[PDB]
């Protein structure tokens, strides 16, 4: 019966979970955390990434 | 260099900005790490293949 | 000796990283310092900053 407002809180939180998942994407770079970036690479190479 | 030989280092301490001091190498790089940064990061092997 | 560079005879030595999910066994001249809790610390465990 609550179905019409369980799915909103539902939506939310898929959309916050998602945001938060696209945090571990590489997008391309070598690394998702910013930490390896940093203190693997110099700022020449780093800003790269 | 069809043999190259791989010594395998762990469980040690090293420093690693006396090499790049030292200029006697003709040919110094590294990819996906910078020798500078090097000093200051563990690791839990090293394969030293020469 | 007479060869030119390009044939001269150069050693090469290839350090290759292997950083898996075991305790790291090569660092770095670092000194340990102290743990410190239930404070805004900036650690590095092994290389994790």
């Amino acid at each position: 019966a609550l179905g019409k407002l369980q799915d909103v809180v539902n939506q939310n939180a898929q959309a916050l979970n998602t945001l938060v998942k696209q945090l571990s994407s590489n997008f391309g770079a070598i690394s998702s955390v910013l930490n390896d970036i940093l203190s693997r690479l110099d700022p020449p190479e780093a800003e790269v990434q | 260099v069809y043999a190259w030989n791989r010594k395998r280092i762990s469980n040690c301490v090293a420093d690693y900005s006396v090499l790049y001091n030292s200029a006697s190498f003709s040919t110094f790089k590294c990819y996906g790490v910078s020798p500078t940064k090097l000093n200051d990061l563990c690791f839990t092997n090293v394969y030293a293949d020469s | 000796p007479t060869y030119g560079v390009g044939y001269q005879p150069y050693r090469v030595v290839v350090l290759s990283f292997e950083l898996l999910h075991a305790p790291a066994t090569v660092c770095g001249p670092k000194k340990s310092t102290n743990l410190v809790k239930n404070k805004c610390v900036n650690f590095n465990f092994n290389g994790l900053t």
